[PDB]
């Protein structure tokens, strides 16, 4: 459900293959609260995409894969209606747990 | 005597208190969680806090650094002139005086008159089972709640990135088989606003725990094992040690980073006797809380006095309007 | 007199009766197990309790400290001065006071005139019996259901660790083999809004155990062996002890934490005579069970005075708005 | 004698301490979150910051470039020749003396005679685990609170494009095939009005800080390792290091963007004794406060000195004004 | 209301490969949105480098960019006009610079 | 809408066709300070007006649609009570907006 694709390239900052350990993007959305600042931790994660493309394209194992645009709109299109916190903290924790898992990139 | 302080302080840019190592990348800062109201039930958030053992140490150094110049200053451990905390760790019998001169922790007596630091901040002696209760007691550094409230979470964290540039003697960079150490460590910075509280027992000092009375006039005399001027010396270098204090000496990373202090608004008590302890600042409603609580202690019969710095409080009772901490202190100290 | 507090307080960032770790290098703060409905449903959660011991304790410290100011405060024990309270044994039958007198063990009368910590607090004589129960007591201390089911998850307990440098002779540290003090432990810190209640039966403070009532005159009056003035200051100090209990007074780790505290709500009762504990703190709704004990204590001819900071206990109650605890102590001093 | 600097520098166009991008054509200037008060409530803002740990290493660099022309000179790392700024590695117990002589890293002390860097800006070897804390504490440069509610952010930050041109010995930019470097970066700049604050606390140079006192006779007096003309001569190059950090030195890309950097007011004290720091310029009521502290704290009797420029402190304080930063250096080089 | 995705599909064009417009600042700028002229103001930046692209995108063999309508911009100026307070604000700069990056498939 | 028609306007300065390019006009509009300053770039935008009605035909397309005197004068108006630029800023940036959108000129 849109988690998988979005979770690895979450992971994708915190793999030791990728010496850049941006844990900080992940501890925004896990501590997330309402809806503002998770949208705004998801786009600081996002935002560094140029960055990862042009690390895995120097070190030659395939390059990461950015989330489709199809999926990018479900994001706003399910938290919208999330205005009870008690619901929102099981997606916000669930993006940082499937962001920690092993998910095998480079070979 | 006996005094309480509580305020807020603002802070920004404090990478205070961490908790990874130096030599582990992304070094972190310590998290503690607090309870708020957020216009409905309670809720526990997560926030940059500084631990009270950090505002304990830094207490110690500024009461060993302001009790150095003392003439009296003699009397001190080896280890308070290295800033070392470790009072009679396990498994020592003896210690080592500031001139070189050996104590033996076998009575407590002997122990508070030769040794200052282990008196005011209290020790352990695990070998002989040796106990004194420090004296001078800190809370943590927490967010002050309505601050919390008031900016609904963006973090208040950066984690800032930087590297040394260590290269070799050629002008070359090396790799990890070379031997250079040219990495990219994070650090987290913290920012927002504070409170604090610290309390000071100082009416107990140079006054063995185990007796603290002889009863030589069938009166209750205390059992002052030292000289009535050592004891001052120590009470105006434990007052003195929170001029450092609120200035900018009580965290980590100090070398880089100096925390950006100005303190925003605190309440002092002392009343050379048995106080209440005042509420920590982190609450949105405390000054209310000890406006009541001075108020109430003083009608019941408790010789308080009180100084404020940018807070009203009641506008009726008699505070003292102060300007800065240093001034505070003197006051403090006016009155021994 | 006779007095019942119960109520609920806010305080975070603690470590108050944790289980010493005295073996381990992680001390655990003390926990228990609380069942609560989930919708239909009772689970189980495991939350921080402080036990009434460390209440106990800390309420004979903030006693002893304030019998000692009264010119009546030589009536202590040594041990009492010293913050314990072991109070004798099987091996022990003399009792040596605050100036080194030598007291019998005989009778509680003499022992209750002689000592003041054993005269409230109780204490224990295996020689010849002479049992005297402690005249206050505590419960536990535990978060309010309300604030268990409106957390449901979250862990509220925080594992912070502390480091000992030990820096050597010139620079130096070491581990485990150069003999020095450098280690790396740990400490739980909790949260949450905790409930609290005490009972005081002050009224017995100077008659002995055995016989509360004379009875020589055909009236059946209190057989106070102590003269009434420090009767009267040994009450003043047991109501003034309370001061020193919810300020932050309470529990261990106090120069490390000193728990930041803010008592949030309460209710208490004051009478000249036997009258009931309302409910503990613990429970949602304490509010509705103490109006409904008040109303049924009076209807029965009960003389009570009722005090209440940040609660409203209904409107046809006589109630007292209490602005802090000391305002509670400061209409308790009064009688 | 310990000196504190605080005030206010206007910075235009400049780089400083970027984020340096490393393998991509955006370089950003580093960011970090300050709270601002505002009559509607506290607020987080992100805005372009110099950290302390660059501040410190410049502060290092003219150090170095002031004790090299002394006669005392010899007496540094051949690092520090090179401004490396690394401290003993992970892995070496040695140090390469500037002469080529090996000086052994098991003694603070020798350390501390012999390598001048290491005494005043402290080092940590982890093979060994000696360590020093540095003698200058530096804090973040951040744009001051009043200016950021005046500008109201219009986020002071401009982008400027620099190409690479590979112009080959036939005059082609290539096509990225046959080995050209022809491409286009861009570096941002910042402006606007900054605050800092500087700490030297240089009464520790040449004395270990394992035993700073000897107590010949229960007579406290100071450790020093090494000839006290060697002592002045090091406070003196580090007060002189002052000059090239407030006349634009600071920071990096010196090369490209080179900071306009006017100094535009400052306060500093100085006292042979402990000091209170002062209050930082970031803070907009910073002459009052710091008004008040040296007021009290010369009242408290503390034989502190006040040097202040383009900063007026009332008639009560007895301040002398200065008309530039070496002016100040002079002064303060003055009283030894 | 599906003009957001119509202007995050053309603010997709100042950070994507193989158009050599590295254009962060703006991206950067509309997302720190604090208030509506400043967020007025970064669209109006982001939507000046319109021709570079449009005619940058036929001159390497691309499809022409999907630059928006009027009606996003109408639609646009009638959110900032009735959003005045900084709650909803952040989230709607949010809502439109979050699209900036993705997996677009601009050049076949 | 009042704001609608003049952005209408000054679209025809830059678009496909219309081989007329005047960027520093709008610009000057867009970043206007001053209310001098924004009236000073609506008369530069104006003064183009005789060039584009030219070209319309010399190119096929429909006459450009020139704003009537009743808007000019009613921004004349709506100018002479803003204070400070807080407000002017907006509406400088709200009429600026409307130049670069995917207007059909002229089909």
């Amino acid at each position: 459900g849109w988690i998988r694709n979005i979770g690895r390239y979450l992971s994708y900052l915190v793999d030791d293959t990728f010496e850049e350990y941006a844990y900080d993007v992940v501890d925004g959305i896990a501590k997330a609260r309402t809806q503002e600042e998770l949208l705004e931790g998801v786009y600081k994660a996002l935002r560094l995409a140029p960055k990862l493309k042009k690390k895995a394209e120097s070190k030659g194992c395939p390059p990461p894969r950015i989330p489709s645009p199809e999926d990018i709109e479900a994001l706003e299109e399910k938290v919208e209606q999330l205005s009870n916190p008690k619901d929102l903290r099981k997606l916000a924790v669930s993006l940082a747990l499937w962001a920690f898992a092993s998910w095998n990139n480079c070979p | 005597m006996y005094v309480r302080i509580s305020g807020r302080i603002r802070l920004n840019a404090h990478s205070l208190n961490a908790q990874g190592g130096g030599g582990t990348n992304y070094i972190e800062i310590t998290k503690t969680k607090v309870t708020v109201r957020t216009e409905n039930g309670w809720t526990v958030v997560e926030v940059p806090a500084i631990t009270g053992n950090m505002l304990k140490h830094w207490h110690f150094v500024g009461f060993v650094d302001y009790f150095k110049t003392t003439p009296y200053g003699v009397n001190l451990t080896e280890r308070a002139l290295r800033y070392n905390g470790t009072r009679f760790g396990q498994g020592e019998t003896t210690a080592t005086k500031a001139n070189g001169a050996t104590v033996q922790l076998n009575d407590e007596a002997t122990i508070i008159k030769e040794l200052a630091d282990a008196d005011v901040h209290g020790f352990l002696a695990p070998k002989t089972g040796r106990r004194r209760v420090s004296l001078v007691k800190a809370s943590f550094i927490l967010p002050t709640e309505d601050f919390i409230k008031e900016v609904e979470g963006e973090r208040l964290i950066t984690a800032i990135k930087h590297n040394r540039v260590d290269v070799d003697e050629k002008g070359a960079i090396g790799s990890s088989k070379e031997g250079t150490a040219q990495m990219l460590f994070s650090r987290e910075y913290a920012t927002g606003l504070y409170g604090f509280s610290i309390v000071l027992d100082l009416g107990l000092v140079g006054i063995p725990q185990g007796l603290p009375v002889k009863f030589e006039e069938n009166q209750p005399r205390p059992n002052i094992v030292i000289d009535p001027n050592e004891r001052k010396a120590r009470i105006e270098s434990a007052l003195k040690a929170l001029i450092p204090m609120l200035s900018g000496y009580i965290g980590a990373n100090l070398a880089r980073s100096f925390p950006v202090f100005k303190v925003e608004e605190l309440v002092a008590i002392a009343s050379e006797g048995p106080i209440p302890a005042l509420v920590h600042g982190f609450y949105e409603d405390y000054i209310e809380a000890n406006r009541s609580i001075i108020k109430n202690a003083r009608a019941l019969g408790f010789n308080i006095e009180v100084f404020t710095y940018n807070v009203d409080l009641g506008e009726d009772i008699e505070a003292t309007k102060v300007s800065s901490v240093e001034e505070l202190v003197a006051n403090l100290v006016k009155m021994v």
